[PDB]
């Protein structure tokens, strides 16, 4: 096998992939790794069997740096996973991890601002950010959408966001929504005195239309926009990220259509690779998990991709799914956004798991507070601040979250109607 | 109940909790010091405490992510010293909001920022029970 | 006679009629309910009641169709309940204008919006006979 | 006859026309319908005689969807009525109705905002809108035009408008008028606290000049402009409507030269077809009727084209002149504008006939109030609000309009000088 070189030592500039592959019976693992690998040739340098699985192996592939176009996530995905999931010799194939060498990382702009620049621009420190998804999902007029945005933001929420499928429809054209949301953002800012924002959806049919929506957001002076990178495409995302860096706009990224590629354990691309591709292409926030009942998915896997998308240097940790040491050479980090049913008594768990550098999203639209949207937002803000204060005092949140919530509720009438 | 939109201003972190006592401020400063960070004190009167768009009149192209009064005025070993400085700032400027800031000395970035004082004279803010009417 | 341009502010629908009584408000709310619509209450103090261009300083390209204070603050089965809520809002915020709004639940659009309360303290408005001098 | 197919069932994508034709004596109706009809061939599928008329028949023509250019009212009119009114075999020919299939409707942008977006932007609900035509028609300087605009708007009127023939003349250049009207609009807004507007005439010789005038209106921040679509042309109108959608401007449409095409019962194009062409091309308002003495024209016909230009789904109703069911598939509606001599005691009738979703225009320039322009505007506003309040209470306006007007006059000094 010219393409299986177990004695090869990967270079400091090689792009490395870790494939979890299940070959068809009768096909030796070395032959299957050689096929995936097949001066500019990709080579399989390491194959390890998965202990506790049926005929499953991890194949490590090394690609020369000259194979890829500088600063192009599109080309990287075309080269690595263009036509390899269609090999008949493989029953199942799953890309688990990528190693982006610093030499390649330096060719990317990365996220427009990052976590620290975001915190400095918004003047919010020492706590997680809070967001809500305006509900109902669709049918609402731009005026009523703006009213809901203002009501939720004035309560104490830092962000609101358009629904993932809200781009521009007969019921609510995009420019009307942008104008009414801008009025709501400014009203809530004047009322509370804190900087507010709303994830305006710029996702559109053509790059020209998407840039026009970003331009309108820039002309209104609003802080942040939103994009669907897995449906819009890396090419559209990279254009939007370059624009946002040029014009000082924050960029929230929603991972629509992700489960179509990262759900099945045997086939597809693991979300961590999609998260690294997003960080390379550019995004200040990246919807990274759902909290149905509780944070779903293995905690270690979540922590692994959160560290991969946040930290500057992540050492190899197979326990958390890190197959390679990832040096980001000072590329700005991406803030993970945990969305879903974030109930008030579940805030301590998520604050403990994520820390301060994350945005908790109430994608359920809240509305569970009997008093209204604004008091519900206040209750959430009070709960988050109380949990953060308790954690800063040395309390163990996983053991005293209920006590902290009760103690905060003892003095908060808004949280009292929420804790019931 | 209805969240009051009248005289209900807030100052970011820990602003939605009841006013912190000396022991609570001390514990927060000890947390900042434990992490290896430097605590300092910011203060501003009521005229330059809230965000504003006063200087946006001088700008073209865009004003995205620009807000006035994000910077306050600067006023660092342990909680007791920062508490003493908090009392000193209170005496020197009784009508000024005081904010405790944290700075990571290695990354050279601001890592903390919570209000610790609200001037009794100013009435632009509500109390934990008067926030809803 | 001459329409007075001094302290003669108006609030859109039914603002040019004499102040509506409890029975008239009740009949209007019953009309809203009869059509299948939901009535709610909006309120704003004198500082955020009239339209303004305060935030236009942050905008470029155009400000067409943008006005501040179009949104008021939100405060629904029949006329009596809305009247009780009107009295409650009056007691809670005596210096605030109250506006009854209607919302079509099917189209999810605002269909109604008339002022039902003018704060006696504020004198930015005239009376049916003092509108001309 | 290859073009008369009485057994043909029109497709869901066919464009249907209902022609009222009077053939020359000796020409059978089937032959005349075949001629009008003559894979891409138009066909006559239905002919009905008009009971109570002399040799008059209604011919139904079906055109394939592939015949027309997407989003082009110009092409639609070229295809349907290009050269068919010049047939010698027809003594008279009148296009009565069109059926625009949803497939075609979806290719049009439609009105820039529509009725509901207009109401939300202007923050006016539950009542008709009021407008005045600044008089004298011509000769007034831009300064004096602005003075008249300010005086009429401060009284309580929601809109004022330029005269139909006021575009740009030696006596009053257009940019001076735009500036003075902008100052007047802003003064009246500050004084009354309500959002005001003035229909600035953008109708010009070249599309470039028209877009320049629209651009000036956009740069002043004023809310609304005006266009003469039947004299400027559908091509110019569609450009202006696209611009207004792009830049957030309202668009009032005046139907100059309409009677030259929709007055005679035997020849021409019925106004309802012109109203549907305007709604397709784009317009937020459309001058739809005159109130000389009272609303002129058959009420049912007026109601029919008002419903056709307002509602989303209009079922076939031959009593009101609806020859086909019209599905608008969520295209924004157009607000009808009834202008002319709207006297104070005639307000209840028009409020009953039109409802809240209409603009009543005092094209006479008012001036009949002995006190001035501003008190006359106030009287009109008081009368309209009193009529609306009475209608909301369950009163029958057609029977108690005088009582409501008198009762309003009992407390309104301005209306007292108007009711006399």
């Amino acid at each position: 096998l010219t393409y299986y070189t177990p004695d090869y030592q990967p270079k400091d500039t090689d792009i490395l992939a870790a494939f979890r592959m299940t070959p068809q019976p009768g096909v030796p693992p070395e032959e299957a790794g050689a096929a995936v690998a097949a001066r500019y040739k990709g080579r399989c340098y390491d194959i390890e069997p998965v202990p506790g699985e049926e005929n499953q192996y991890i194949a490590y592939i090394a690609y020369p740096l000259d194979l890829f176009e500088e600063g192009s996530v599109t080309n990287l995905f075309t080269s690595i996973v263009g036509n390899v999931f269609g090999f008949k010799a493989l029953r199942a194939l799953r890309l688990e991890d990528l190693r982006i060498p610093p030499a390649y990382v330096k060719t990317f702009q990365g996220p427009p601002h990052g976590i620290q620049v975001e915190r400095d621009k918004l003047n919010k420190y020492g706590r997680g950010l809070l967001g809500c998804t305006i509900k109902p999902k669709l049918g609402l007029s731009a005026k009523n959408y703006g009213r809901a945005v203002y009501e939720c933001l004035r309560g104490g929420l830092d962000f609101t966001k358009d629904d993932e499928n809200v781009n521009s429809q007969p019921f609510m054209r995009w420019r009307d929504r942008f104008l009414f949301v801008a009025e709501a953002i400014y009203k809530s800012q004047a009322e509370t005195g804190e900087i507010k924002g709303h994830y305006l959806n710029a996702t559109a049919a053509t790059a020209e239309e998407m840039l026009k929506r970003a331009e309108c957001a820039k002309d209104l002076g609003v802080p942040i926009i939103m994009h669907d990178y897995l449906t819009g495409g890396f090419t559209a995302n990279t254009s939007l990220a370059h624009y946002c860096r040029d014009n000082g706009l924050l960029l929230h990224i929603h991972r629509a259509m992700h489960a179509v590629i990262d759900r099945q354990r045997n086939h597809g691309i693991h979300f961590r690779v999609l998260a690294k591709a997003l960080r390379l292409s550019g995004g200040d926030h990246l919807h990274s998990g759902t909290v149905v009942g509780k944070l779903e998915g293995e905690r270690e896997v979540t922590l692994g991709f959160v560290d991969l998308m946040r930290d500057d240097y992540i050492e190899k940790d197979r326990s958390r799914g890190i197959y390679f040491t990832q040096d980001w050479v000072s590329l700005p980090g991406t803030m993970p956004v945990a969305s879903g049913g974030i109930h008030v008594w579940h805030m301590p768990a998520l604050v403990e798991i994520f820390g301060d550098d994350a945005c908790l999203q109430f994608g359920g639209g809240t509305l569970g507070h009997p008093w209204g949207n604004a008091p519900g937002a206040a209750a959430n803000r009070v709960a988050l601040e109380a949990c953060t204060q308790a954690r800063n005092e040395g309390r163990d949140l996983a053991r005293e979250g209920g006590d902290v919530i009760r103690a905060a509720c003892k003095w908060s009438p808004e949280l009292a109607a929420a804790c019931e | 109940q209805v969240w009051t939109p009248l005289n209900n201003k807030f100052f970011e972190t820990f602003s939605y909790l009841p006013p912190m006592t000396d022991a609570e401020i001390s514990r927060q400063v000890d947390y900042i010091v434990s992490n290896g960070w430097t605590p300092c004190l910011e203060f501003a009167g009521a005229e330059s405490a809230y965000t504003s768009n006063e200087n946006c009149v001088r700008m073209q192209n865009t004003t995205c992510l620009y807000y006035d009064n994000r910077y306050w005025t600067m006023w660092c070993t342990d909680g007791g010293q920062v508490l003493r400085e908090v009392q000193a700032c209170r005496r020197a400027f009784p009508d000024a909001y005081i904010r405790v800031v944290g700075f990571d000395p290695v990354r050279q970035v601001q890592v903390s920022g919570f209000l610790v004082n609200r001037p009794a004279s100013v009435r632009d803010y509500q109390g934990p029970s008067t926030r809803s009417v």
